[PDB]
């Protein structure tokens, strides 16, 4: 809800609720961090998803189609190595942030070149912000019909249960 | 000790110890300066 | 397909062929940078920046060429000496350390399953090679499922580490066919000449012919 | 934009600033690391490398030596360990080698602006010139440094075949 | 080494000289003579050295090996 | 051929050049040197005689090897 | 965009010096140009000159002679090429009296010449043990 | 089949022959 | 540093100093030629041995030689 | 990057690779080395070839002495025509089973002996393990007499 980029189209500067119309730069800028986190976890999420539910070449095929199953097939000793370095991962993260000039989700450091940022340098991360939102969109959904149905994405539409 | 033992205390001997030994003296009297 | 010599020889030779030709349009690349390059013309083009940073392109190729070669020949030896030495368990074999070219096999599958499920207006798969039954004209095998173990894991690598080092030799042909940090104006010498002279150490071969030479020994060790 | 830039605003430098050498992420990984995370004596640097070293350098030993066992073999792993420990042992003597032929220098970061400021008028070298201002730099620092590799590499070696056979037997 | 002649190693070398120079947590390990490629005196004596090593080592294990599995 | 090739490969313009000396001093004593006056291929003909000899013997020797082998059997 | 305002607007090249010339030399080419003419440089690339100072610097002498030789192209003709030790130890090199190698100036003497021709050489059995 | 002292002792005598070679080696200098 | 002499057979015609990549050779004043002028060698240090100086020398067996000898940085044309 | 090739100080100045790969390459030319006189180039030859001669002597000792710990020259005498000499005894780490087996000759992988010592000291009237021995002591000796 100010001159930061995410503005689409549809819902220009949308903040129906004021959540940032009270918030400072501070809190404006976490949530910016938690709201692309949020949408590239959705992204690795959505993509998993499907791709799980038409292929699990690993662990020797086994590891039932259906997400939400396979999350208490894995090892259990192959979540703990994810778990660890999605740790590290957001250790270095946590690092990044602390540099000079970090922007709230930039991990990439491109503050470092894009000085004057362009029109198509703002179009692209809000391409990457509407994706995450959808991604996001999709991934509760796809988590609730699976909680409710008990078929994966795949399966519940090739049958039809719609 | 027999004489039979000789080959296998000799041979790792000579051919792994005296090329460390003289890669090291060689490397430090080639690197030295003036 | 069951003339074998017809067969054969038309492989062989259409690869030659084609290496010729590829080791060509590598050279005439390099002629182009040596004559026809206008640097006024091409300013932070794509041309230019790839002159801008041809250390580390050639650097990291020659990395890869390194990596590729000790891997494959490397083991090629290993199974030499290991078969030598009476240790037949510690080849990299099918009947030991196996390598097997999963991702291939994966692709081979998908093509065999085609005809009905990917391709469903189609009979039979494209080749056989993928996988189906043995076709035979006059007791002769004309196709065949053509397996692939640890064995083409090795030759295959083996033909990428050789195309990635005739690679190497005319991309640095190309790259540094007009100036480099030995002969600031090599372009001033013009794509053919022997050298520059015994000085810096010796320049021999300096030139870009010299690369398209190096390229062509190459591309007859790679066909 | 443009994500690749002359390093540093210097055009003549053999180096870019690409999205790889300078992106934040660069920099905090490789501050991280040891060979440059702040705070850390040159003894502290060498025996976290020597452990992480040691630690990963057991692993290809025990897997494919000429002792093998696709079961568990105490014998396996004693020459995995024994393997690693002895390649430490000469990347130790390499490193002792390189210390001793590089530098002379007992305390950096001050003789480079001593000869700055007070003239170095001598052999030079040693006075003048200098290249590199880090305590790693040193005569002493990089005994140190090797002295710290060796030992975390012993104890990182141990470390990891501890391991090794706690998640063949137990697991 | 007979075929392929200098200046074409020197500009290789070169570029992994950059590389080197370039990358980091090798950077803290630099050489104390410049590496450069063999000279063409040099060169010629080392392919030479390998074209008869190889040549010897060839021919008397052909020779020896030959007689001995052919004559008992 | 290919055995040929390395004649070109490994060796260098000047002992060529001095070895045509002598021989041109033999022609010029028996009056028969040419007008044309002879001198060793240059340094890039050499390298280029000697690739091509190369190419030539290798590609050849793998065609013959191929064709009598799978014509035979 | 670049450290000094004088420097051509080059890009940057993976190719230009290195470790050596911050400890070892460096060279530097300075040139005054008419036009912002685009040449390429001997390390990398297309650069584009400044209308007015131009200050270039290089690991080589050999590189600032061949951006020399082709300023020379552009009806450049007062570049001139230093060389830097370490420290700012600026030797101008090569207009090194004011006149080009190749014209005749007074106040240079002969350095290297034999007053015979190549056949005038001592035999090198009679240089043994020297 | 000889015995332990005939290898003992020329091994003896090739390590004096040793300090002897390091010797010339040593004056024929560095 | 390579070592080069100049020998009075030269005839001035300046096609070694233009030749010369470091800037090693340079034209000097003489009375021996229809030119007036020798070159000289006074840069030696700055010499790489590329031998472009020879190649340019129109008298019969050369004015300028190079003699190649101890190698340096400078001679060696090593960027790096 | 200095001191190594103490002959030449125009090769202990070549900053790169080079003075290495030449320092060995003109060790032995001693008539281009640095300060250097033609008695010092005599006495310097005279002396090498007394450590050439030493070296031929320690070599020549070394196969009578293997023949005599390893070989089977006595076994030999008896039977020269179906024996095989035997050079000197294997011991390899990288070999296995097969290998030990297929070079297993007697008590030990050896290897046959191809240079015809055997025939050339048994025709000099050469019958024992114990008259090579001796011949090797001797000219362990006869070496450290030429150094
Ligand atoms: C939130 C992300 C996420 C999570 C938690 C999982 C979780 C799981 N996946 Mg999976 N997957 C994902 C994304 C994800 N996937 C994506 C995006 C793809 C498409 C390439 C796949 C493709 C895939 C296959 C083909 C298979 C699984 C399987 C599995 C299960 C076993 C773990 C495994 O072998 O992973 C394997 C994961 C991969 C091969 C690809 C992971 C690539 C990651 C997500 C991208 C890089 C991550 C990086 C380290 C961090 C980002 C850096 C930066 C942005 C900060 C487990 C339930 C296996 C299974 O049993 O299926 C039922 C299996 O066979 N996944
Ligand atoms: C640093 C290198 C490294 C090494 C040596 C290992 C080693 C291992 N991983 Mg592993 N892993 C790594 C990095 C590594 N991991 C990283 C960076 C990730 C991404 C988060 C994973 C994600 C991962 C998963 C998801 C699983 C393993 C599993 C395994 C084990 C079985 C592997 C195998 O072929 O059986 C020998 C083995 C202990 C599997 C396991 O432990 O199950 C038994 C398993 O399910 N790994
Ligand atoms: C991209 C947006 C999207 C789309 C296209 C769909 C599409 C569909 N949803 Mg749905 N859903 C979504 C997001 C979405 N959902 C989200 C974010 C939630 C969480 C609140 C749900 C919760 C949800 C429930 C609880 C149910 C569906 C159902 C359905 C199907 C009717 C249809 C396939 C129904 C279904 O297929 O089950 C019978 C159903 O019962 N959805
Ligand atoms: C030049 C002669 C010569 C040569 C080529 C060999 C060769 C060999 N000997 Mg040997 N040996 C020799 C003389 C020689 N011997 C003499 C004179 C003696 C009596 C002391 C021995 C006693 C001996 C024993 C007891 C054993 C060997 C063994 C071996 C084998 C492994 C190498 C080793 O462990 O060396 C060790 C050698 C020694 C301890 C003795 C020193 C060798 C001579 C005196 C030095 C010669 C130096 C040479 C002239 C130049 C040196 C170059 C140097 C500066 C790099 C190898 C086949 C081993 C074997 O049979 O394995 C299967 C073994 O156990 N040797
Ligand atoms: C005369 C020369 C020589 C000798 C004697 C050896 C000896 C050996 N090599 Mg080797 N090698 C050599 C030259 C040599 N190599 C060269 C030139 C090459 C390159 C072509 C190789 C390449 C090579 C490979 C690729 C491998 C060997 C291996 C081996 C070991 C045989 C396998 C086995 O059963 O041991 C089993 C080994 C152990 C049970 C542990 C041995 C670990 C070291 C050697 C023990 C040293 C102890 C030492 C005194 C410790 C110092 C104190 C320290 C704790 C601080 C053996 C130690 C194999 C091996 O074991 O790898 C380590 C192996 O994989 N070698
Ligand atoms: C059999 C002969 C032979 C061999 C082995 C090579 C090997 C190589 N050439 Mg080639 N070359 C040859 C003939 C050969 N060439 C001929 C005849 C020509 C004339 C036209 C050329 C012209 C040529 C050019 C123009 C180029 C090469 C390049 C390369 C390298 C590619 C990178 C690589 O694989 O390195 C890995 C090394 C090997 C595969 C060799 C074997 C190494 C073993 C298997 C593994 C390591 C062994 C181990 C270290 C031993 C240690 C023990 C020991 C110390 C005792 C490699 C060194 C390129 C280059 O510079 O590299 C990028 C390149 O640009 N070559
Ligand atoms: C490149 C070629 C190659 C390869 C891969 C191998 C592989 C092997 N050889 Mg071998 N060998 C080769 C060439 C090769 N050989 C040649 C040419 C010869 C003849 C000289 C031999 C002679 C030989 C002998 C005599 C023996 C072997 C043995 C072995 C095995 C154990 C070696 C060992 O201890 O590993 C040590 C490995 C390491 C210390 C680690 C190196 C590799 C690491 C993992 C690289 C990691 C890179 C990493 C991914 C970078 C990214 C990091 C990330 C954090 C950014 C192994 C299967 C032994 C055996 O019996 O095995 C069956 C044995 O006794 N070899
Ligand atoms: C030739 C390649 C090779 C091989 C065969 C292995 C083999 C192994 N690694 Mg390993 N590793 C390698 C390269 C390799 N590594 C490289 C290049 C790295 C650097 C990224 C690592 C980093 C690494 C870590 C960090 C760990 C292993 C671990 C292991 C062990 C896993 C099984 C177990 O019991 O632990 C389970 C196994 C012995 C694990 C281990 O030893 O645990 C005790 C472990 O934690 N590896
Ligand atoms: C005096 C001995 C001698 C010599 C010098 C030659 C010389 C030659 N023979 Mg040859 N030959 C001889 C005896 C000899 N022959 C005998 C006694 C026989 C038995 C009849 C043969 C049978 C024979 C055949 C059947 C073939 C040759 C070929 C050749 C040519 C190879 C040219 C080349 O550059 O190879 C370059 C070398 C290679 C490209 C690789 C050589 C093949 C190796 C062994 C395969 C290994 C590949 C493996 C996957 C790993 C490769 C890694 C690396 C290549 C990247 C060359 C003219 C071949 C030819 O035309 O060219 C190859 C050929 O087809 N000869
Ligand atoms: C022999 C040789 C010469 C001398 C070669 C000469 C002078 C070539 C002479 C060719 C004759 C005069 C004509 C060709 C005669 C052939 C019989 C014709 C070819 C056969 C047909 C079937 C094509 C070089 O000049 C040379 C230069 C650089 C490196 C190596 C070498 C080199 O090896
Ligand atoms: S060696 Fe280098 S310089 Fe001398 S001739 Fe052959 S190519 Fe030209
Ligand atoms: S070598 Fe010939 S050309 Fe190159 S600099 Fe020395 S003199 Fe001038």
């Amino acid at each position: 809800l100010d001159g930061m980029i995410g503005s689409s189209a549809p819902f220009k500067n949308f903040d129906p609720l004021g959540f940032a119309a009270k918030a400072d730069q501070k809190t404006l800028n976490k949530y910016r961090e938690s709201e692309l986190k949020h949408g590239r976890v959705a992204m690795l999420a959505v993509l998993g998803w499907i791709v799980q539910e038409f292929w699990h070449p690993l662990y020797d095929g086994k590891l039932s189609s259906n997400p939400l199953k396979a999350l208490t097939e894995v090892p259990l000793i192959g979540w703990a190595q994810i778990f660890v370095a999605i740790n590290v991962i957001e250790y270095l993260q946590n690092k990044i942030k602390e540099l000079p000039g970090y922007r709230p989700g930039d991990y990439l450091g491109t503050w470092e070149w894009v000085e004057q940022s362009d029109e198509g340098w703002d179009s692209y991360q809000t391409k990457e912000l509407n994706n995450g939102r959808l991604a996001m969109v999709a991934i509760a959904g796809l988590i609730v019909q699976d909680l409710i149905t008990g078929q994966a994405a795949l399966e519940q539409i090739t049958a039809g249960n719609t | 000790m027999s004489l039979d033992l000789l080959p296998s205390f000799f041979v790792p001997l000579v051919g792994l110890v005296l090329p460390l030994f003289s890669i090291i003296g060689l490397f430090l009297y080639i690197e030295k300066e003036n | 397909a069951i003339d074998y010599p017809t067969q054969l020889s038309l492989f062989t030779h259409h690869v030659w062929i084609g290496g010729f030709c590829i080791v060509g349009g590598a050279a005439h690349g390099a002629i182009f940078f040596v004559r026809d390059y206008n640097a006024a013309n091409n300013y932070n083009n794509l041309i230019d920046r790839v002159i801008r940073h041809r250390d580390a392109i050639i650097s990291h190729l020659n990395w890869v060429c390194i990596f590729l070669g000790c891997h494959s020949f490397g083991l090629y030896v290993h199974n030499d000496t290991m078969r030598a030495l009476g240790r037949s368990q510690d080849l990299f074999s099918d009947n030991a350390i196996a390598l097997k070219p999963i991702f291939a096999q994966f692709i081979q599958n998908l093509h065999t399953l085609a005809p009905g499920s990917t391709a469903p207006n189609a009979l039979t798969t494209v080749s056989y090679a993928f996988g189906g039954d043995v076709i035979s004209v006059g007791s002769k095998i004309a196709m065949m499922p053509i397996s692939l173990g640890t064995a083409d894991f090795l030759v295959h690598h083996i033909h990428a580490f050789t195309i990635h080092v005739t690679v190497l030799i005319l991309l640095k042909g190309v790259l540094y066919s007009r100036n480099s940090r030995l002969i600031p104006d090599k372009a001033n010498l013009g794509f053919r000449f022997p050298c520059d002279g015994p000085g810096r150490g010796g320049t021999c071969q300096v030139s870009a012919w010299d690369h398209v030479f190096l390229g062509l020994f190459w591309m007859y060790n790679s066909i | 934009v443009s994500f690749i830039k002359p390093y540093r605003q210097d055009p003549f430098v053999g180096h870019l600033a690409t999205p790889i050498t300078t992106s934040a992420f660069t920099r905090a990984y490789l501050k991280v690391l040891p060979a440059y995370r702040p705070g850390l004596t040159p003894l502290s640097r060498g025996a976290e490398i020597g452990f992480t070293h040691g630690y990963f350098l057991i692993g290809p030993f025990y897997t494919y030596g000429p002792l093998r066992s696709v079961e568990f073999s105490l014998t396996s792993l004693a020459a995995g360990l024994l393997a690693a420990i002895t390649l430490l042992l000469i990347l130790t003597v390499g490193l002792s080698i390189y210390g001793q032929v590089t530098y002379d220098v007992y305390d950096n970061a001050l003789i480079v602006k001593l000869v700055r400021q007070m003239v170095g008028s001598e052999r030079t070298q040693d006075l003048p010139q200098i290249k590199g201002t880090s305590e790693l730099d040193t005569v002493l620092g990089w005994q140190k440094f090797s002295e710290g590799f060796f030992s975390g590499g012993l104890i990182g070696s141990i470390v990891a075949a501890v391991g090794i056979a706690l998640y063949s037997t137990y697991l | 080494f007979l075929i392929s002649w200098r200046g074409y190693w020197q500009e290789l070398i070169e570029t992994i000289v950059w590389a080197h120079e370039r990358t980091p947590l090798a950077n803290l390990v630099r050489w104390k003579d410049k590496p450069v490629a063999l000279s063409i005196v040099q060169a010629r004596l080392v392919g030479l050295a390998h074209f008869t090593i190889g040549y010897v080592l060839t021919y008397a294990a052909f020779v020896i090996a030959s007689t001995i599995g052919k004559l008992g | 051929i290919w055995a040929f090739s390395l004649m070109f490969l490994f060796s260098g313009r000047g002992y060529w050049q001095e070895l045509i000396e002598s021989i041109v001093w033999a022609h010029n004593k028996l009056k028969v040197a040419p007008s044309i006056q002879p001198r060793a291929l240059s340094i890039t003909q050499g390298r280029a005689v000697g690739v091509a000899h190369y190419l030539l013997g290798g590609i050849g020797t793998t065609w013959a090897f191929f064709l009598a082998r799978i014509i035979s059997v | 965009k670049l450290k000094q305002s004088d420097f051509p607007k080059f890009e940057g090249s993976t190719g230009g010096w290195l470790s050596a010339a911050k400890n070892e030399e460096k060279y530097v080419i300075i040139w005054t140009s008419k036009d912002a003419s685009l040449f390429e440089m001997p390390t990398g690339g297309t650069a584009k000159m400044n209308a007015g100072n131009n200050v270039a610097y290089f690991a080589r002498k050999e590189q600032c002679l061949a951006l020399g030789s082709q300023l020379r192209g552009f009806k450049i003709t007062n570049y001139k090429i230093f060389r830097i030790y370490p420290p700012l130890d600026i030797t101008l090199l090569h207009p090194f009296d004011g006149v080009f190698p190749e014209k005749v100036n007074q106040g240079r003497s002969p350095v290297g010449k034999r007053d015979a021709s190549i056949g005038g050489n001592p035999n090198p059995a009679s240089l043994k043990f020297q | 089949m000889i015995y332990d002292s005939q290898v003992y002792i020329a091994l003896v005598i090739a390590v004096v022959a040793s300090v002897l070679a390091i010797r010339l080696g040593a004056t024929l200098y560095n | 540093s390579h070592t080069v002499k100049i020998y009075d057979t030269c005839i001035g015609c300046t096609q070694c100093v233009r030749a010369c990549p470091t800037d090693v050779l340079e034209m000097v004043p003489w009375d021996g030629c229809k030119a007036g002028q020798i070159a000289s060698a006074p840069r030696t240090e700055d010499c790489v041995g590329c031998k472009r100086c020879e190649t340019a020398c129109p008298t019969d067996f050369l004015s300028v030689r190079v003699y190649l000898g101890g190698e340096t940085t400078r001679s060696l044309g090593l960027a790096y | 990057v200095y001191k190594f090739p103490k002959f030449s100080k125009a090769l202990a100045e070549d900053p790169s690779t080079r003075r290495i790969w030449y320092g060995i390459a003109t060790a032995h030319d001693f008539e281009s080395h640095d300060a250097m006189t033609e008695s010092k180039l005599y006495q310097k030859i005279f002396a090498s070839h007394f450590g050439h001669i030493a070296i031929i002597f320690l070599w020549t000792a070394g196969n009578l002495f293997h023949v005599a710990w390893q070989g089977n020259f006595e076994a030999w005498i008896l039977n020269p025509l179906k024996v095989r000499p035997i050079a000197h005894a294997i011991w390899d780490p990288h070999f296995g089973q097969a290998a030990y087996k297929a070079f297993l000759k007697t008590s030990s992988p050896a290897n046959l002996a191809l240079s015809g010592v055997y025939e050339w000291w048994y025709t000099i009237g050469m019958r024992t393990n114990n008259d090579l021995y001796q011949g090797s002591f001797f000219l362990i000796l006869l070496s450290s007499l030429l150094l």
